[PDB]
């Protein structure tokens, strides 16, 4: 520890106990590297999805990616670790240009702005 | 009774009681690997294509060698200069017909090699086993990958060793290991990897639920409903819609430009074209076998063929008399058919103005279309009251079988990719499947509501079902339930919904993955 | 520096901005007040490191020994002191004791002009907490002190059962 | 003349009782009015969107999706219990285990698999029944449900193993081969399968005598090639991977604290996820301070172990600069100008290399 950093010791203490959970339960379901046939089946869960978008929200906070995600987009245990340590509840990205996002009004915004041209008068 | 008239009937009538697709496709696999091992992997090609050439040359096929050396001279044309010129007898050729050509390989690499060239044996792959068995002579190693800075080098650079057999035998590892910078048993190892690969084979279903499946959907706005056909390219890069309006629309289903070879429109900024000319409400299109071929038929009764490097007409095909309501490329790309109002359906090939075979024997209009994965049967489906399937023969346009038992408007039809399976639906929610052979209808799907589904797709290994409707939902079904360890049917695996964007089509890609494709109406 | 500099590297969909690259070629409660703002100061780093970095997985495995460890003591510690003394949000445990009646709210929410959020915050407040003046949250206190030297789990594992 | 838009409104008559008539509302006009009338609105262009209707069999509650709020599973007798588990609704309670998902035939497949990487038995059969385990789980083409599993099994077997060169070595190769398969859906797992590879190529404890250096530096270099793949191949998908990668790349590697081994695997991993972009305009400004900070103190290192490490560091960074592309004595100036820019070590080297474009690009950042 006399090669450390406070950072790294404050991450570690925030996030022991829920990988100490989840690697107690990955040692639980490869016992003895047999696939043991009685513990619960990895499955996806409405529930982590949903955890995994109010983290993409409070990421898109930060203002480091764009997303569609906020219900203003379209009108007409809470795990203390990454995403990276649930690939059970990830979603694949879509390209910014092909998102469905609407203004107020209700017509669905284009984002293709360079190939645009105006009707003359 | 209708066995005792089929009977009688029989009775009545006397019935008694070379070398570049393998250098090609090897390249390509090369390419694949991790850039660690293409440093050694690449010193293959040279040997292969010069044994190839040689042979050739003295098979007495001199045309196809000359072929060779004029297409690949340029992926050579940096290195073997001398040599290609030389190629362009000496005591050169002799030397390399004696000496069989050395290439140290690790055996790991020699592993995979062999496994990846066992699982393309017809395809190619025998070729390539043979000219390494009889011209050429690979030193297995148990030394790491070779690298111009891996640990194998460093050391070797490092503490000023000493060469090995393989070594020592234009581009030679000694320039590089120098200061100045075990054999094989093809044919045996064959056998070997054949019997250790034999052991890995799943034969058997039992307990377990159906496979999980995700789903991308594409929507469309702003149509007003006025869109009336919908189709994605083989590889989906394109998706064109036919409208009420008699023109046809293509985008990029990624955003990027489209292209034109024209010159006139050089590096052009635009991601949706449209192709002009039908009279008519358009009512089907066929992307080709990338794809440079469309198809499209109207209300007026013309068959057109565009193109997707100009954007502009090519032909016109007038052999209907009234509407034409569907058309479809063959399974790979030069026949098509066509059916209509006037109860035929036609083969055409794109060479001929005019069609090759007419199939005369349904009494109503039709209202479906299909291809065997061998392109050399049709299946058809009429409506009202003939709601009958078809199977006609493309070499003597005779129907050779024929089912019956719908009740409804058959709105899609579907082969599966094994060749012994067929899927049809109706406006009633009720999918089917038949026995090709037999002529036995095996099971009957439910669980859509009414109104059509106008798509079906199979899967890889034609052992799942998808089927979009025009209730808003997509469907997926097992075509055979797993055996039991001891208004909807049983074998509905998933059950997705959309916000009110009825499906016109469904895809399955490579994965398990689809693609979708609907119209967004908000009322 | 170089974090700073790497900050406009890349875009949207994880591709060079040739914009930057053309850019860098040219030539008793102020100690409680404190402690609440030094506590939130490092969860917030600690949560927004979620989406900067990665980290190694070689200590998960000592992480889940330890958590073993202790969860073996408290079950030792337990079986002696116990002898001796003889709506769709994640409220807890305490919304069993309220089902019926946020059910009934919910129903008739219009009447209740409160927030969900806000009749939350008030039920935890008014949530129980389980002759001598300042004994009870002078306990309070100790209890919470004492949880946080367990929080210390890297450190207090040797102490935690007598010798 | 039947299209008009305006509504269709019916009068009606009485002719007498119990015999009314109808007839069709119609009021004169003036062609002022008519000729004067505001045009309709113009409906927008036609436009295509996409978004993820599902995933794995589940729908995300997100605002294109349609609400849960508002004929979607059988509820017969004969209806597996499973199904609704494996829609991923919420109001279900039952969690169905291993056995009543996965058929016994793919279990059976999966215990073999398992049992054959992990041999030790140095004797060729026992090799060449690994390496068909490994063509059969690369090129099988009913693995879907195994997916998960096969991560699983993976990131415990590098978490509770970290004292085996041979199971991490497996572990590379099984990695290797299941991103290979064609017929696997990768895009989600991408996170899942890095994290191990960046924790075997970036530990500072592997394995436990040359030989043994060698099995470190070649695990190390496998991970750094498999890192480099995975971050190309699903860099898209994923937005933040990349960055994420080079960045945690970069931190560590900014620390003479760490031994030859760290910073080596650092540097490559930098090389591997940033790219060549950002190599050349993240580690050559550097370059000359990290020389004096780190080679120096361990060039005066006679250790022979001390001179592989140094050896090794050395062409390790000199790949990563060479990675950007891959005359008279002008080349003899430039050369002498990198050594004034990158260091006495390292700028020898390069200059010894003798590239002019390679130089150029080099010097391209000495502004910064």
């Amino acid at each position: 520890q006399t090669y450390e950093d406070e950072a790294y010791k404050i991450w570690k203490q925030v996030t022991k106990k829920d990988r100490a959970l989840i690697a107690k339960e990955r040692y639980q379901l490869f016992a003895n590297n047999k696939l043991n046939v009685e513990e619960p089946a990895l499955l996806r869960t409405k529930a982590g999805m949903r955890r995994f978008l109010k983290s993409r929200r409070e990421a898109e906070a930060l203002g480091l990616i764009k997303t569609a995600y906020s219900d203003s987009s379209v009108t007409s245990a809470d795990r203390a670790v990454p995403s990276y340590y649930e690939p059970q509840t990830i979603i694949p990205d879509i390209d910014p240009k092909l998102q469905w996002v609407e203004d107020g009004e209700g017509q669905v915004i284009n984002q293709f702005e360079d190939m645009l041209q105006l009707v003359p008068p | 009774n209708l066995n005792q008239i089929v009977t009688d009937y029989l009775k009545k009538k006397g019935f008694t009681r070379k070398y570049l697709k393998a250098f090609l496709l090897l390249k390509n696999w090369i390419d694949n690997n991790l850039d660690i091992y293409k440093f050694e992997l690449r010193k293959l090609l040279w040997p292969v294509f010069v044994y190839s050439y040689l042979e050739l040359v003295s098979q007495g096929y001199v045309d196809d060698a000359k072929h060779l050396l004029e297409t690949l001279r340029s992926h050579f044309e940096a290195v073997h200069q001398d040599q290609l010129a030389l190629l362009d007898e000496n005591h050169t050729t002799r030397l390399y017909r004696e000496n069989k050509y050395r290439i140290p390989l690790n055996q790991s690499l020699s592993g995979n090699l062999f496994h990846f060239l066992e699982r393309e044996a017809d395809n190619g792959g025998a070729t390539i086993i043979y000219i390494l068995q009889t011209h050429c002579s690979v030193e297995t190693s148990a030394r790491g990958p070779i690298e111009p800075y891996s640990f194998e080098a460093i050391y070797r650079r490092a503490r000023n060793l000493d060469l090995d057999e393989a070594d020592a035998h234009g581009v030679t590892n000694r320039d590089v290991l120098d200061t100045s910078a075990r054999a094989r048993d093809v044919v045996m190892e064959m056998q070997k990897v054949r019997e250790n690969r034999d052991r890995f084979v799943i034969e058997g279903r039992t307990g377990g639920i159906g496979i999980p499946v995700s789903a991308c959907m594409f929507t469309f706005h702003n149509t007003l409903g006025t869109v009336s056909c919908m189709d994605f390219s083989n590889d989906h890069k394109l998706v064109a819609v036919g409208t009420m309006d008699s023109y046809i629309r293509v985008w990029s289903l990624d955003g990027k430009p489209l292209k034109s070879a024209l010159e006139n429109e050089k590096n052009l900024k635009v991601n949706n074209r449209k192709l002009i000319g039908h009279s008519g409400p358009v009512y089907g299109v066929s992307f080709s076998d990338s794809s440079k071929l469309l198809l499209s038929c109207s209300a007026d009764g013309q068959i057109r063929l565009w193109s997707l490097e100009i954007w502009a007409c090519l032909c016109i095909y007038k052999a209907h008399d009234g509407p034409v309501f569907r058309v479809l490329w063959g399974p790979h790309g030069h026949y098509f058919a066509s059916a209509g109002w006037d109860k035929t359906v036609r083969v055409f090939t794109q060479d001929h103005a005019s069609a090759v075979r007419i199939m005369v024997g349904h009494d109503t209009s039709i209202s479906a279309l299909a291809w065997h994965p061998n392109g050399t049967y049709v299946f058809s489906a009429s409506d009202e009251m003939d709601k009958s399937i078809r199977m006609w023969s493309v070499i003597t346009g005779n129907c050779v079988r024929i089912f019956t038992g719908h009740t409804h408007y058959i709105t899609a039809l579907e082969c599966a990719h094994n060749g012994k399976i067929l899927a049809s639906a109706d406006t009633g929610g009720n999918i089917f499947i038949w026995d090709i052979e037999k002529g036995t209808l095996i099971k009957k799907c439910r669980g859509h509501g009414k109104g059509g589904i106008p798509s079906l797709s199979f899967s890889a290994e034609s052992n799942v079902l998808v089927s979009g409707g025009l209730d808003c939902t997509v469907r997926v079904w097992d075509i055979e339930l797993p055996a039991d360890p001891n208004q909807i049917t049983p074998d509905q695996i998933s059950a997705f919904a959309t916000k009110k964007t009825p499906v016109l089509k469904v895809r399955f890609t490579r994965m398990n993955l689809i693609v979708a494709g609907g119209c967004y109406d908000p009322e | 520096r170089a974090d700073e500099r790497l900050n406009l590297l890349f875009d949207e969909r994880g591709e060079y901005n040739l914009s930057a690259i053309e850019s860098f070629k040219r030539p008793t409660e102020d100690a409680r007040k404190e402690l609440e703002q030094a506590r939130i100061a490092t969860e917030e780093i600690a949560k927004r490191s979620f989406h900067t970095l990665f980290y190694t997985l070689e200590h998960d495995r000592t992480a889940m020994l330890e958590q073993q460890q202790l969860e073996e003591s408290e079950k030792q510690l337990q079986a002696e002191m116990d002898k001796a003394g003889s709506s769709s949000a994640n409220l807890g445990a305490s919304s069993l004791t309220l089902k019926h009646l946020i059910a009934r709210i919910d129903q008739k929410r219009e009447r209740v002009r409160a927030s969900d959020a806000e009749l939350r915050s008030l039920m935890n407040e008014v949530r129980k907490n389980r002759e001598n003046i300042g004994q009870e949250e002078l306990y309070e206190a100790l209890e919470k002190v004492l949880s946080e030297l367990k929080a210390h789990t890297e450190y207090s594992t040797p102490f935690l059962q007598r010798v | 003349g039947y299209e008009s838009t305006r509504p269709l409104r019916y009068g009606e008559a009485s002719l007498g009782p119990g015999q009314p008539l109808f007839y069709i509302d119609d009021e004169e006009v003036d062609f002022e009015k008519v000729i004067n009338a505001p045009l309709p609105k113009v409906p927008r262009d036609m436009t295509f969107t996409a978004h993820w209707l599902a995933v794995e069999g589940v729908q995300p509650s997100i605002p294109q999706n349609p609400t849960t709020a508002e004929d979607l599973l059988p509820k017969g007798p004969g209806a597996n219990p499973a199904l609704a588990a494996l829609a991923g609704n919420d109001n279900v309670s039952f969690r169905p285990s291993v056995k009543h998902v996965i058929s016994k035939e793919l279990i059976l497949y999966f215990d073999k698999i398992q049992a054959a990487i992990l041999d030790d038995d140095p004797d060729e059969e026992k090799m060449r029944l690994r390496q068909a385990a490994l063509e059969s789980v690369r090129s099988d083409p009913g693995l879907h449900q195994l997916l998960p599993y096969f991560v699983n099994f993976i990131t415990n077997q590098v978490t509770h193993h970290l004292d085996d060169l041979f199971i991490l070595r497996q572990m590379m190769e099984l990695a290797e081969a299941v991103v290979q398969n064609p017929t696997l859906f990768i895009d989600p797992y991408a996170s899942a399968l890095a994290a191990p590879v960046l924790t075997c190529l970036m530990s500072r404890k592997l394995g436990k005598i040359d030989s043994t250096l060698r099995e470190q530096y070649s695990l190390r270099e496998l991970a750094a090639s498999l890192l480099s793949m995975i971050a190309r191949k699903y860099g898209a998908s994923n937005a933040l991977l990349r960055p994420k990668l080079t960045r945690t790349c970069l931190k560590h590697f900014l620390d003479p604290t760490r031994p030859p081994a760290v910073l080596f695997g650092a540097i490559s991993g930098v090389a591997a996820s940033g790219g060549p972009e950002a190599v050349r305009v993240l580690v050559l400004p550097n370059l000359k301070t990290f020389d004096s900070a780190v080679l120096q103190p361990l060039r005066e290192k006679a250790g022979p172990v001390a001179e592989l490490e140094y050896e090794m560091l050395v062409g390790g960074i000199v790949k990563a600069v060479q990675s950007i592309v891959g005359n008279g004595a002008d080349l003899t100036r430039e050369g002498e100008q990198v050594i004034e820019f990158l260091g006495p070590i390292v700028g020898q080297r390069i200059a010894q290399l003798r590239n002019h474009t390679l130089n150029r690009s080099i010097l391209e950042v000495r502004h910064l």
